[PDB]
């Protein structure tokens, strides 16, 4: 019966990714004084279906100068990790209940970078190499600040379990307690998902197509799905972490609906941000994270260590 | 001793033998050193968990810390070597004899 | 329209509803309709094992009340 | 036969997917590219037809030759054409790409892009209006709707 | 209550293990039934290899990996 | 060499972690707490040379608690004799070792 | 030996070690070390050390990424070596695999001592403790206890880390 | 067991997707189609040449700082202890040393990239 | 008063992030020692019953030890119920 649950977690996420491509296109169109896809199907509903069919019936290309084994492995790893992201998330009941869910998600997110790294290296192309090195720089920029941000925000929770976050925010949202962190966390997610203004590993204005310039058809499609699935998963994680919905043990549908609405709002927020700002330089992102976010993150970590002790409000779980 | 203990010990032995043999690259030997730290971490963690030594649960963490500095140290040396020769080949480290 | 983006967002919401709702329904169905037990620590797992042993059918969710005291 | 019906339906489905989503490589040479920029502008909004510019040739379906092809540029055009995964289509935009145009009798001009690559649609004009290029794009879509690959494979 | 039940369950399983160990060990020349491995005569907590050793594999998994694998 | 500043100053910099019988958090005991306690109390002040010989019984018990080699050998003997009796068909293991035991709380 | 899970993971660990032990290239050495780190995380998790396994995986994942960055810049070679592109790399890889296989076969079919002592087998489930108590994790409290108990360890570790930063700055100065 | 099944299913789905991608469409690969792409012209060197990295010092600093986060990870459990003053003092001391390391490298121009 | 004020004003003009970080860090260092609720936090941590309270064997002269959990003797958590 667990296989049915795995499939029910996998297939709807892929469909939601396919249709997020559509929403992303239509939102950008209407924010740029145009319409967007509205011809293929009613209101463009069949465009995602059309895009998938064309991509998987087109010939995949294997570069003459590229390592083939790692070239094939990289998109598989990216997509598999993107799908594996979702199993510990409580909606309100996680598929896998872990005592350490935040750590698991953090470690797997760290592992996800090697797909981009090995795609850039295995393609044996100069632009792919530049994109891979930009990915290295981005990860070095963001992981430390993101980790201390998680630690500081979870001090209030008292445990790394994702499920306990619903109990922590039963009366108020976490964003009313740690809004200065949430902002930074938000920006960190934009860097972790390689999204504007931090779309540097796949920068089309400089690197033609970045790390996946040599990829085509199915492997490119899998990379694209991994990107959008990671976007949705990170927005869901932000919603659970900072916007705690109420849960009825006899009626979890209300929690599911509210959580989905918040996740959609955050995803639309990313789509809105992409159409509003220019792109950074990959050294400017590192300087922003190290010279601005790191000192504030350390100070707020000290503050959130001290505050429960000062106010006698330490969370329960040992 | 279970088979797991012998597997971890022989992994450490393999990493040590890999370090003690140099092909051309210093980076490969640094990787072998880091592998030795990983094997030691796994072995000590298994020993501590098996015997329920509670207060020793913190020593693997400390171990990892003193891996990183060491690893960091090695990386620093490597770049200097590169800056002198343009390659990380151990052949170029031959100005000093016995 | 600007409200023509709504069908795609609605399809997204319909797709994202399925994971959590199906997980909750499967948890109720497999564990007798009462919110599958969470065992974060060994004490809770021991409680589950005791329930499974005393259930007489090898299912932990089958609960025995006061009707087992004679 | 039922096999004939099945291959007809599959070909229709395959043809529809390709025509619905057409990605033209971000590639312009001269005057005509500006008009191409106006086809992506809010007034015409080629994106609403499923048409999206993509910088990488490996992720491109159409190559729109928008401008004068010179003798110095022809190898690069041929190279970027050869790196498009099949099926790929070429649309010749404007007089310069069609037949040399206003520089036909020049030492440094290729007299039509069709000496270098095979062309599907010839859009006339100097430059063709954004409506003219859009009409050519829809004509290419109709041509793709008309092709039959599974039927030929079944009969052969 | 749980402590009392645990004591009785462990003692019962040890007793069954001893009775079978007597059953298997009919004619081994110098084998003592129920011999300890410790010089000390105090109670030593069972190894859990001493308990489910002569039992089926499914409950061996349940006893060893049951808690770790349950999510 | 060994400059015992901890004993001189009464500081306890690192003596809290040397043994598993020394004040674990939440009073969690070691798996061989009793054996190490007995071995340490046997050899407290007699010295290393005398300890290695006179407190060998407690040390042997402690080590076999740590590694369980003798228990493994005994269980392996039991298992192999049971297997050879089963292969020729003279044992017929009881139902409660086959998963049919009437469970108890 | 039930489900052979710990033994299989340990075999993959040693196999993973062999791949980067061979020094075919920094890119594939890092890949092998990532594989061995992941399977070691699995091995530690199977024994109840969830936090320690996840921590070592994260640290290695972060560390390996830096190594990849360094490799492109300084350890790069025009024709990078894989385990079958060179005679000596393949020889070392095959030698490691065969030593793994022979030691496993001798220790499983027979009971032979390699260096320290011998083994019997029967799986790693025998050595367990059947401990039944607690609303907490023993590993979490042990790791958790460092702040309260290891005051000296925290001091020496923090001093070592700050000194290490200073050391890196001073070494990479050049001039 | 459930997590291993989940990972196996995810990897199997990705592998089936790549197999479908590589075995469904018609393939016509020749020499020039599979050549490296560098804007239309032939590349001069190879992508496997050394690639100078201007943030190596920041990379080593990230290696050292990554370890520090591991130390701070167990803080939530640490908060409970009965010796709250000692735990707070040590946590603040560790964070202060991390901040001092960052400040020292900042003031010594270690955060600026090579030219 | 006149020099540090100008320096702080210039730092706030140029580096507001650093000023905020140092202010928050200094507050987090100083205030815990000047708080009356830290002792309450330590008491709450001590009051959590993680493990079984093993009863003591009666010798006959332990007036401060209760014979029943509901006896008036022993520690009281009424300070916690109103906190
Ligand atoms: C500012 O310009 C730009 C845009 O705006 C016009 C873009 O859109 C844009 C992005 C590119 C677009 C054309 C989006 C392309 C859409 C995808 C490639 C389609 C991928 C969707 C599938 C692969 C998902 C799978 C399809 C299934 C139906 C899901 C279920 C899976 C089964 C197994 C079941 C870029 C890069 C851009 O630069
Ligand atoms: C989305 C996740 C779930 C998917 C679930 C399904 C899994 C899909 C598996 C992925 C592959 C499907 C792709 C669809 C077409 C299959 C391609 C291949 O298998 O067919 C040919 C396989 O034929 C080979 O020539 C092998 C023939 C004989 C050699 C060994 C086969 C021995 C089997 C015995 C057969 C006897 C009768 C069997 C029935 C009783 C290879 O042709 P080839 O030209 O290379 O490649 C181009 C294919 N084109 C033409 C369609 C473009
Ligand atoms: C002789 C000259 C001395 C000064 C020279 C300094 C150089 C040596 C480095 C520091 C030496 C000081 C020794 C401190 C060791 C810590 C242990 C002792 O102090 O007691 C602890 C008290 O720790 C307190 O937190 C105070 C010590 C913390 C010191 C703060 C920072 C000191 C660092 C200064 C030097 C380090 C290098 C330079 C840094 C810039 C434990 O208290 P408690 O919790 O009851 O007991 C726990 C055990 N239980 C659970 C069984 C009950
Ligand atoms: C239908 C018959 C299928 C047979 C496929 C055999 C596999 C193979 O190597 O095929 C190569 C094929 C294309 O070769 P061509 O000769 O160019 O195409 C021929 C058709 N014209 O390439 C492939 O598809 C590669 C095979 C797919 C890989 C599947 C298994 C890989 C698993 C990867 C695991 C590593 C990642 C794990 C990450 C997860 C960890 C958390
Ligand atoms: C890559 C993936 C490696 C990391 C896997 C992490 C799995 C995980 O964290 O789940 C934890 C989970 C739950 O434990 P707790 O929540 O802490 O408490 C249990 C009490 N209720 O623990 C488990 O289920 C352990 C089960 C086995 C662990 C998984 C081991 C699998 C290792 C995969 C490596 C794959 C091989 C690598 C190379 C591939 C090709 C050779
Ligand atoms: C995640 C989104 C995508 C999901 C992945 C699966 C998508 C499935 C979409 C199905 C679309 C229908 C498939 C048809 C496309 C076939 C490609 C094609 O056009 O090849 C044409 C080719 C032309 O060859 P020739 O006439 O001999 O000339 C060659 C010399 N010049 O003809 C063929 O070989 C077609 C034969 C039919 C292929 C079998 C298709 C059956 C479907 C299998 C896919 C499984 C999906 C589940
Ligand atoms: C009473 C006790 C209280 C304890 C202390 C608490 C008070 C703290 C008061 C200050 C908190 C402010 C911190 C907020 C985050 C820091 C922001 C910051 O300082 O960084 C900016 C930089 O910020 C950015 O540039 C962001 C760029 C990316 C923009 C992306 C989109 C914009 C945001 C969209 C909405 C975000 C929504 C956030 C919440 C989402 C829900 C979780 C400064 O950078 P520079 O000006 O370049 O200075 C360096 C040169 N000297
Ligand atoms: C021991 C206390 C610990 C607690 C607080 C610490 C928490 C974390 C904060 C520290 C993180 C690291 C800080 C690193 C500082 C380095 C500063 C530096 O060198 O940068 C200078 C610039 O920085 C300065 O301007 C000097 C310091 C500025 C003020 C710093 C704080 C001073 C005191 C403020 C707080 C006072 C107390 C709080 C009162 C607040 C009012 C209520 C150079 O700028 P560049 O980026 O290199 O290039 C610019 C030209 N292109
Ligand atoms: S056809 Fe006319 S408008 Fe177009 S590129 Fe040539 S000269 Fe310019």
């Amino acid at each position: 019966m667990f296989m049915i649950n795995i499939l029910s977690l996998i297939i709807p996420i892929l469909l939601a990714v396919a249709f997020l491509t559509l929403v992303e296109r239509k939102v950008l169109g209407y924010m740029q004084l145009r319409k967007g896809p509205n011809v293929v199907g009613p209101y463009g509903l069949l465009q995602p279906i059309a895009d998938a069919l064309k991509l998987f019936t087109k010939e995949p290309l294997r570069p003459a100068t590229s390592s083939i084994s790692m070239f094939i492995i990289a998109p598989i790893l990216a997509l598999s990790l993107a799908l594996t992201m979702w199993v510990p998330l409580p909606m309100p009941y996680p598929l896998i209940n872990m005592n350490l869910g935040v750590l698991f998600m953090l470690a797997m997110s760290s592992l996800a970078v090697y797909s981009i790294l090995w795609s850039g290296w295995a393609s044996n192309s100069k632009y792919a190499l530049i994109g891979a090195l930009r990915a290295v720089a981005q990860t070095i920029s963001y992981e430390v600040t993101l980790a201390i941000i998680l630690l500081s925000v979870l001090l209030m929770n008292g445990s790394y379990t994702l499920s306990t976050l619903i109990t922590t925010q039963e009366h108020i949202w976490m964003i009313f307690t740690s809004w200065p962190l949430a902002m930074m966390w938000f920006i960190s997610t934009l860097a972790e998902t390689n999204r504007a203004p931090f779309d540097l590993t796949e920068g089309e204005s400089e690197l033609v197509s970045g790390f996946n310039v040599e990829y085509a058809a199915g492997p490119f499609a899998m990379f694209f799905m991994a990107e959008y699935a990671n976007i949705i998963m990170m927005n869901a994680f932000t919603a659970i972490l900072f916007l705690g919905a109420s849960h009825d043990p006899h009626t979890p549908e209300l929690y599911t609906i509210n959580f989905v609405l918040k996740t959609l709002a955050l995803t639309i927020t990313f789509l809105w941000i992409r159409a509003s700002y220019p792109r950074f330089r990959y050294d400017q992102l590192m300087h922003l994270l190290w010279k601005s976010f790191l000192p504030l993150t350390l100070a707020l970590c000290m503050w959130h260590i001290s505050l429960p002790i000062m106010t006698a409000s330490i969370p329960p779980q040992s | 001793m279970p088979l797991v203990y012998m597997n971890i010990i022989m992994a450490f032995a393999i990493a040590l033998a890999g370090l003690l043999m140099y092909r051309s690259h210093l980076m490969s030997s640094l990787l072998c050193l880091e592998g030795m730290m990983l094997s030691l971490f796994i072995m000590s963690t298994l020993i501590i968990l098996n015997t329920h030594f509670t207060l020793a649960n913190m020593m693997p963490i400390i171990l990892l810390v003193f891996a990183a500095c060491e690893a960091a140290l090695g990386l620093s040396l490597l770049v200097m070597v590169s800056n002198t020769y343009g390659t990380d080949y151990v052949q170029n480290l031959n100005l000093l004899q016995c | 329209m600007w409200f023509e983006i709504l069908p795609g967002i609605a399809v997204m919401a319909a797709c994202l509803f399925i994971p959590g709702m199906a997980t909750a329904h499967i948890h109720k169905f497999t564990n007798g309709g009462k919110e599958k037990r969470v065992a974060h620590f060994s004490y809770q797992w021991n409680l589950m094992e005791r329930d499974r042993r005393i259930s007489g059918v090898n299912r932990y969710h089958v609960t025995k009340g006061l009707e087992n005291i004679d | 036969s039922r096999g004939e019906y099945v291959v007809a339906k599959l070909d229709d489905l395959v043809n529809w997917a390709r025509r619905s989503s057409l990605w033209p490589m971000t590639f312009g040479l001269a005057c005509c590219a500006v008009e191409m920029m106006h086809m992506a502008a809010p007034r015409y909004d080629m994106d609403r037809f499923g048409v999206v510019f993509r910088a990488s040739p490996r992720q491109s379906d159409v190559m729109i030759v928008a401008g004068t092809l010179t003798n110095k540029m022809a190898p690069a055009l041929r190279k970027v054409y050869d790196q498009m995964p099949e099926p790929r289509y070429v649309v010749s935009m404007g007089s310069c790409a069609n037949g040399g145009g206003y520089y036909h009798y020049s030492y440094s001009v290729v007299r039509g892009c069709d000496r270098i690559v095979p062309v599907d649609i010839y859009v006339p004009g100097c430059p063709p209006t954004a409506e003219a290029l859009l009409y050519g794009i829809l004509q290419l879509q109709r041509k793709i709707k008309r092709e039959k690959r599974l039927r030929i494979w079944y009969r052969r | 209550l749980f402590q009392a039940e645990k004591d009785r369950r462990v003692l019962q399983m040890l007793r069954e293990n001893l009775e079978e160990e007597a059953i298997i060990m009919k004619d081994v020349p110098d084998w003592k039934v129920g011999e300890s491995v410790f010089h000390t005569t105090r109670w030593v907590t069972p190894m859990m290899g001493e308990l489910y050793g002569l039992r089926t594999n499914e409950e061996i998994l349940s006893a060893t990996y049951g808690f770790i694998w349950y999510t | 060499p060994f400059f015992d500043v901890q004993k001189r100053l009464g500081l306890d910099l690192d003596r809290w972690m040397t043994i598993q019988s020394a004040e674990q958090p939440h009073k969690i005991p070691g798996r061989c707490h009793a054996f190490e306690k007995e071995w340490i109390e046997c050899a407290h002040g007699i010295g290393g040379i005398r300890a290695e010989k006179e407190c060998k019984i407690e040390f042997d018990d402690f080590v076999e608690c740590l590694l369980r080699q003798k228990t493994m050998k005994r269980l392996s003997a039991i298992k192999r004799q049971r297997d050879k009796l089963i292969k020729e068909g003279k044992y017929t293991p009881p139902p409660h070792h086959l998963g049919k035991e009437d469970p108890r709380p | 030996m039930t489900m052979y899970i710990a033994f299989i993971l340990s075999t993959i660990f040693v196999i993973g070690f062999v791949g980067f032990s061979s020094k075919p290239s920094p890119i594939y050495g890092g890949l092998g070390l990532i594989v061995s780190g992941g399977v070691g995380c699995g091995i530690v998790l199977n024994f109840g050390g969830s936090f320690l396994g996840l921590m070592v995986f994260l640290i290695y994942l972060g560390g390996m990424l830096v190594v990849f960055g360094y490799t492109t810049a300084m350890a790069t070679e025009m024709y990078p070596e894989v385990w079958v592109s060179n005679k000596t790399v393949f020889g070392a890889f095959v030698s490691g695999l065969m030593m793994e296989f022979c030691m496993v076969y001798y220790a499983l079919k027979e009971e032979e001592v390699e260096i320290i002592f011998k083994f019997n087998g029967l799986g790693d489930w025998v050595i367990y403790d059947t401990g039944d108590s607690g609303f907490f994790s023993e590993e979490a409290m042990g790791i958790a206890a460092l702040y309260s108990y290891g005051t000296w360890l925290v001091i020496v570790t923090g001093w070592s880390l700050l000194i290490g930063v200073v050391v890196i700055m001073e070494i990479t100065r050049g001039n | 067991m459930n997590i291993m099944l989940t990972l196996l299913t995810n990897v199997t789905l990705a592998s089936l997707l790549v197999l479908i991608a590589f075995w469904l469409p018609q393939l016509n690969a020749y020499s020039e189609k599979t050549s490296p792409y560098e804007c239309g012209f032939d590349p001069m060197g190879s992508a496997r040449l050394p690639f100078s990295m201007k943030f190596f010092l920041v990379a080593i600093t990230f290696l050292l700082f990554d370890l520090e986060i591991a130390l701070l990870l167990p803080l939530p459990w640490a908060s409970q202890t009965n010796n709250l003053k000692t735990m707070l003092t040590m946590a603040l001391f560790l964070l202060i040393l991390l901040a001092a390391s960052l400040a020292y490298e900042w003031t010594q121009k270690g955060l600026e990239w090579a030219e | 008063a006149g020099r540090i004020a100008s320096f702080l004003k210039n730092a706030w003009a140029k580096e507001p992030v650093l000023v905020a970080s140092f202010a928050i860090g200094g507050l987090a260092i100083i205030l815990p020692s000047l708080s009356p609720y830290t002792n309450y936090a330590i008491r709450i941590n001590r009051a959590t019953p993680y493990n079984y309270p093993v009863p003591l064997r009666d010798d006959g002269n332990m007036p401060d030890v209760p014979s029943h959990p509901q006896d008036p003797q022993g520690p009281s958590l009424e300070w916690l119920k109103n906190l």
